[PDB]
RNA sequence: ACCGAUAGCGAACAAGUAGCGUGAGCGAAAGUUUGAAAAGUACUUUGGAAAGAGAGUGACAUAGAACCUGAAAUCGUGAC
RNA sequence: ACGGACCAAGGAGUCAAACAGACGCGCAAGGGAGGAGUAUGUAUGUGAGAACUCUUUUCUCGUACUGAAAGGGAGAGUGUGAUUUUACACCCGUGGCGUGCGCAAUUUCUCUUUUUUGUGUUUUUGCCCAACGCCGGCCGGCCCCCCGUGGGCUGCGCGCG
RNA sequence: CAUAAGAAUUGAGGCACCAAGUGGGCCUUCUUCGGUAAGCGGAGCAGGCGAUGCGGAAUGAACCGCUUAGGGAUAUGUGG
RNA sequence: CGUGAUUGCCCAUUAUUCCUUUGGUGAGGGCGGCUAUAUUUCUUUGUGAGAAAGUGUAGCCCUCCCGAUGUAGACGUGGCGUGGGGGUGAGGACGAAGCCGAUGGCGCGAGCCUCGGAUGGACCCGCCUCUAGUGCAGAUCUUGGUUGGCGUAGCAAAGAU
RNA sequence: CACUGACAGGGAACGUGAGCUGGGUUUAGACCGUCGUGAGACAGGUUGGUUUUACCCUACUUGGCUGGAGAUUGCGAGUAA
């Protein structure tokens, strides 16, 4: 069976760059059962020195009032045995995915584990999977502040392709501005515009084609 | 299924008929041509050479071609669902101008040269009628109709 | 993918849709290349025409790598050559340098007009560079 | 379009079309599908059959998936989801998910009545 | 069947050996290969583990190499050179013991 | 039961779907080839003639620049 | 009673609940829509339609062949009007034979990164359609290209009972000598 | 990102068994009591006997060992 | 004419190369790696066929074709001189069409807007047509033969990547 | 484009890509061949049927009328 | 006289007309940040009650139009179901699921929903994506099953209690 | 041939096999004559050569064997002189 592909490079990777910028485009990352009350900066960029924390407790408890609580508490507790039957070919669980820190690597204690798919990935992987789930993309990273800065390194820009991919970077946008319906109601264009219409309702002939009083 | 010659004849049509047997006349040859022209197709019989299949008697095509002793004459040829056009290599000697737009034109300039000379050549200058109409009338002895059987002995089969 | 086959559409029918008429069964009334000549004839002469036969001429154990590849044409080189080269060398004060193999061929026939003479360490090349490289003052350089 | 009021009726039928001799077979059952049936009278339409189901029936769009008391019927599970519908007069009635267990209903059905807006699970029938 | 205009008469799996509920046979897909890459990179680390004050890869010559094709090329070929080797001195038993390779079946052009 | 052969029914009606046609006949153009050979050598000849009517293409648009750029 | 239709219920054709999955375009038409009919400009309209289309339907166009369009500038006025806009659904790829022309405007679906550099850097100008039409409603001074469409080599691919006429290649399978390739380059065998 | 007891190996089962065929060989069918467990219905009583009716158990025996469910075809009944 | 006593559960258009179109989809004369291999922790693991890739060498197909060959081979640019071997110049081959762009008349509108009219004009990459021209090709023409001004038949070729 | 005298149309045209499904037909006005003939055979034209029903012909594949969204209201069709 | 009693009709899926439906290379429009447009309608010869009166109105909605049988065959689905994946609904023992339901209803339909247990009793389902050993009357289908057939045929040799 | 008033002709899936029968018919065996090179053939000859099922539906025969409609009332007046 063709149990296997290709994909494009370029694209493969394209897609994950669309992607990362939708990463951070935040109502997509709410509405992504991303919550947070908490929300602020989108993406909320965190002190790399959370790293080195080393008492899951300690760590987490930040990681929590900083944001952690909701999506969080989706995850672990949207926790069910997968009702069918992938659970006897044993999938016996299933759960959603919270909010992912992106490390530049870990270095904590514990170090955050025992809870997957609320991430943490040291950069240099970056996995559509984990970024998009089921493909519909949204998730907010949590930033090192290391892997934070490094993250530019790794595309590069626009006009400056080289990376540690070759030239792949941010690359061409194609409308270059967005709120184009905004755009679209200008005032040039608003201008040029053609008057409309008028007098309405109620009918002309008000059927009868036989003459008369009416 | 019949017997196929690309030249299998015929009862009546292509033999050289009545009292026009013979060569074609020297005023045929006096003719006259140049291209484009709107010429009908005939078979002499004359040379069995450049000669067209059956199709084309009949036919009015347009030549295109002139080369020694020959004229080429595209015509189109209806197969299915379509004419296609068909260059043919004949000798002069089986093709003739028509008139068929010939009046056309010739109207059409002459009048021009009417309608020309009506604002903008001097005259002015009546021509028809309209078509069909009406009338007063005063005749001058109607009569009726008969028929058959009086004075019948006179006259019918037996 | 299951679910776009025509099949899906098509069932409670029979035929699948190959036709109420012609019940044709899972044969090939055909089989393979072959009868082309016979029933299939109009086909075959029709849409692979030249086929067959065999004539001109061969040469054994071929070895194919031997000839491989060597073609460029002009203005294709400059491209690859820097543009602030490009944009420069054209007086003849500067002939950038060019070296085929990089750019893979040998062998170098006409076409283009450049926009610098240039050398090019070049192979081989058409009539045309005597003419062309040459009309330029852009160069040729044959290896050795 | 419905009350008050058209010149004539709503639907010319909605009496489930099915195959032809279901009544025939007992392991044959009643659903609509098209007859085939080469020489089928069916698919002849001659007289003397049963209908089939065609876009000419079709109900007013404007004036369809509308309920009796001139709601769709709107799927529901819980009071927060309820807690949505609110504006709604128009065009929906909430039906709760009968299909989810209980106690929740207790739940719902307490929030739902409080909050005076219909659901036919608490309206229908013996009880409220 | 479907009317649709596409690239004329194929497709292929439905052809010979492809071993059916008959058997055959001649069989080789590379599906091991994830395993395999494993198979070839678990292997590989760990056999440096093993070997370990030894620089791995043993010195070979350079050589321009083959073809037309090729004929522009270097590649660090097989062996090395006695002649070189020798040029540079060096007992060629002594110098498989140093780990350089050898060779002969270099005639060196 | 004698196994008839063939015919032209329906024919015209198959021939009427899709129509009769003829494909705006002289093109615009003709459509080429072939001719008397001493006439075909003499019509290049007053075709020669294209390169002066490319210099007439070209005329005009030197007259534009000439006359004023302004 | 009903009768001949001219063919029934008029045929897709050119097209209407519409192609292609790129968001933008999306946008794009609910913008010039408007602006064709609503704001009669055949143009935009044009453009709006124009939008419409699928890949093959807008295979590119190539600068160079743009360059004649700036010399039609140049014989275009003593020049009052003395401006001009290019537009292309499409990519504007980079051509090749000048590559020492001038700057310019063009105004395209995309320009590749080199292209889109070195006409900019020649004091080109690429300007996107959103970064036209604002700003440009109304031609005037406007020059479709309509991109091209014959050289693909599918029709190649269109044409074999190899009379006199008809000159064309096959999908087959020789790659090299004969493979189904045997005589017409010579007249003999299987005749012509 | 397999199947779900007619599936799935032949074979979930004392199965490559049983069985079958001279033999070569051929080679099946066949799943689950218990909110927890036999607590697996004492006892009464009729009943040759089975058994029954009681009783007795147990949430539940429309759970009494044919044990989850218990589909349809078919039939008695009730009821009309 | 056949098949069809009944009810459950079964029970039939699959995977898949090159390939043609269609369509989305990537990038674009390149593109596609591709085989592999390296590669460093998330930490089971790890220095992810499948994670992330990541890639120098490139490989491979693609970005002129033509000839059996031997073999050649495309702005025969354009233009130009041109007795155009050449030699010069260096921002559209020739014509037919062209959404377009221009101009004027044309309505109102202050002007704008500008309805409407009337035209102009523009590369055959906007499409196609129509004709050279061009590559390999073939006859080598013109002529008594042969060569040059120049031919003159032909082709999956070329004509503004 | 007037005549003074002689169309109508033109619910677009142009133009194209590519794949199906089909190759036993049968019925008819008309013409017509074979043969006594044949509801026979065998062609020509148009139309059907086929592959549609509705309405008519007590009965009818092809005769009459007429073709079909779903209805409603009205009037006709053939036919009474 | 001059017509006139006065009204010759009956009756198809055709026709008209009218509505609703539906499709359409179909027409309109409103498509605004309070002018307006749909919904509901008064007081009811010249009213949108912006202010009489409730309700809806972010590119669709709101009006308009022509056409609308079709086997084979084809195409379409802001069509329908299912098995399973990924995301997302953390849906429920206050009894899942299964199942029965002259149970109702929604949807042209395809389904889908609902309300019932004198049901059943624990795992299971929504929605968006993925993806399929994916939707049966017939195959002299198949396995199982289930009949009627019908207490009918029939149990009638080998001598007999 | 014989009788006889009389020895008409027909129809009924060429009426008429779950009627028989099997002499006719057409296999195989087997003889001959012919023909055939041949095997074989032969619409030549010859000869011997496996004729099933009803219990069912219907149909037919006998044998048993049971009512009435419905309307203002199937809501009641139980021919009509």
């Amino acid at each position: 069976r063709r149990w296997h592909r290709k994909i494009n490079l370029h694209q493969k990777r394209f897609a994950v760059v669309s992607a990362l910028a939708a990463s951070s485009l935040p109502a997509l990352v709410m509405s992504r059962g991303h919550k947070i009350e908490n929300v602020a900066e989108v993406p909320l960029v965190v002190e790399d020195g959370v790293r080195a924390y080393e008492k899951t407790k300690e760590a987490m408890t930040f990681l929590k009032t900083v944001g952690a609580i909701d999506d969080v508490n989706r995850v672990n507790d949207s926790r069910q045995i997968r009702a069918g039957r992938g659970k006897m070919r044993n999938r016996r669980y299933v759960a959603r995915r919270g909010p992912m820190l992106v490390m530049p690597d870990n270095k904590g204690t514990r170090a955050f584990r025992n809870i997957f798919g609320l991430d943490l990935a040291n950069v240099n992987s970056l996995n559509l999977l984990h970024l998009a789930p089921g493909g519909h993309v949204g998730r907010f990273i949590i930033w090192t502040k290391s892997a934070f800065e490094k993250l530019d390194k790794i595309f590069g820009t626009f006009t400056e392709p080289s990376t540690v991919k070759s030239g792949f970077m941010l690359p061409a946008p194609m409308l270059t501005s967005t709120d184009v319906t905004r755009i679209m109601q200008s005032e040039e264009v608003r201008r040029v515009l053609k008057p409309k219409k008028l007098q309405p309702k109620r009918p002309s002939r008000y059927r009868q084609p036989t003459n008369g009083i009416r | 299924v019949h017997s196929h010659g690309y030249k299998c004849g015929t009862r009546h049509l292509f033999a050289k008929k009545f009292r026009k047997h013979g060569v074609p006349s020297v005023s045929t040859i006096l003719t006259n041509f140049k291209v484009g022209d709107y010429v009908d197709v005939v078979a002499d019989a004359a040379v069995r050479a450049g000669m067209p299949h059956k199709y084309y008697h009949g036919r009015t095509g347009i030549v295109w071609n002139v080369t020694p002793r020959g004229v080429g004459v595209i015509i189109n040829k209806p197969v299915r669902n379509r004419t296609v056009r068909k260059r043919i290599c004949v000798r002069f000697e089986h093709v003739r101008k028509s008139r068929c737009q010939e009046a056309f034109k010739q109207k059409l300039k002459d009048l021009e040269a009417f309608r020309a000379a009506k604002k903008a050549g001097t005259p002015l200058p009546p021509k028809k009628v309209s078509t069909r109409n009406g009338g007063f009338v005063c005749p001058k002895k109607v009569e009726v109709l008969a028929r058959r059987t009086a004075d019948y002995e006179a006259m019918i089969p037996y | 993918p299951t679910r776009f086959k025509k099949t899906r559409h098509q069932r409670g029918s029979t035929f699948c849709g190959y036709g109420r008429v012609g019940k044709h069964r899972k044969h090939p009334s055909g089989r393979g290349n072959a009868g082309g000549e016979h029933h299939h004839r109009i086909n075959f002469r029709k849409y692979h025409p030249g086929y067959f036969g065999k004539c001109g001429m061969n040469h054994y154990h071929k070895k194919k790598n031997t000839t491989w590849k060597p073609t460029i044409n002009l203005d294709n080189l400059t491209k690859l050559m820097a543009k602030d080269e490009a944009m420069k060398a054209k007086k003849g004060e500067a002939l950038p340098v060019i070296d085929l193999l990089a750019n893979g061929y040998s062998k170098l026939l006409g076409n283009g007009h450049l926009q610098a003479p240039c050398i090019v360490k070049a192979r081989w090349v058409s009539k045309l560079a005597d003419k062309k490289i040459r009309k330029a003052g852009g160069a040729v350089v044959l290896q050795a | 379009v419905k009350p008050f009021v058209p010149r004539n009726i709503v639907k010319k039928r909605t009496k489930k079309f099915t195959r032809h001799r279901c009544e025939l077979f007992p392991q044959l059952s009643s659903s609509w599908r098209k007859p085939r049936g080469e020489d089928s009278p069916v698919r002849r339409r001659y007289k003397g059959q049963k209908a089939m189901p065609n876009k000419g029936y079709g109900s007013d769009r404007r004036t369809k998936y509308i309920t009796p008391s001139g709601f769709k019927n709107f799927p529901v599970n819980n009071v927060q989801d309820l807690y949505m519908l609110l504006m709604q007069n128009r065009k929906y009635a909430g039906v709760i998910s009968h299909t989810v267990g209980a106690k929740a209903r207790k739940a719902i059905v307490r929030k739902a009545h409080e909050l005076d807006v219909r659901l036919i699970n608490g309206n229908a029938k013996l009880r409220r | 069947m479907p009317k649709g205009n596409n690239a004329i008469p194929h497709v292929h799996q439905r052809k010979h050996w492809n071993p059916c509920s008959s058997q055959k046979g001649n069989v080789k897909v590379f599906f091991n290969q994830p395993a395999q890459k494993q198979r070839r990179r678990r292997l590989r680390l760990l056999k440096a583990k093993k070997i370990f004050p030894r620089p791995l890869k043993a010195l070979r010559p350079q050589v321009n190499c083959p073809t037309v094709r090729y004929n522009m090329k270097r590649r660090l070929g097989r062996g090395f050179s006695l002649e070189e080797l020798k040029a540079a001195g060096v007992k060629p038993r002594y110098a498989r013991t140093i780990g350089i390779r050898v060779d002969r079946r270099r005639k060196n052009k | 039961a004698k196994s008839k052969n063939h015919t032209n029914h329906n024919q015209s009606r198959k021939n009427h779907r899709n129509g009769i046609k003829p494909p705006l006949p002289l093109y615009m153009y003709n459509s080429k080839r072939g001719g008397w050979l001493p006439a075909l050598v003499n019509t290049r000849r007053v075709r020669k003639n294209n390169q002066k009517a490319a210099l007439k293409a070209r005329r005009e648009r030197l007259a534009a620049h000439q006359a004023a750029q302004k | 009673g009903v009768d001949l239709t001219g063919v029934q219920k008029k045929k897709r054709v050119v097209r209407h609940h519409t192609y292609s999955t790129n968001p933008y375009i999306k946008l794009l038409i609910k913008l010039y829509k408007f602006l064709g009919k609503r704001t009669n400009s055949p143009f935009n309209k044009l453009i709006h339609k124009r939008l419409l289309k699928s890949r093959n339907n807008r295979a590119p166009i190539s600068l160079s062949r743009i360059a004649v369009c700036m010399r039609r500038r140049t014989v275009w006025l003593k020049k009052g009007k003395k401006s001009p806009i290019a537009v292309i659904v499409g990519d504007v790829l980079d051509d090749v034979r000048m590559t020492r022309i001038p700057a310019l405007r063009i105004c395209a679906l995309r320009f590749s990164k080199s292209a889109r550099e070195r006409i900019t850097g020649a004091g080109g100008e690429c300007l996107t359609f959103d970064q036209l039409a604002m700003m440009a409603p109304t031609g005037k001074n406007t020059m479709l290209l309509r991109g091209r469409k014959s050289g693909r080599e599918s029709v190649k691919h269109f044409g074999a009972a190899g009379v006199p006429g008809s000159h064309a290649k096959p999908h087959v399978s020789s790659r090299g000598k004969e493979r189904q390739r045997s005589s017409k380059r010579r007249h003999a065998f299987r005749h012509k």
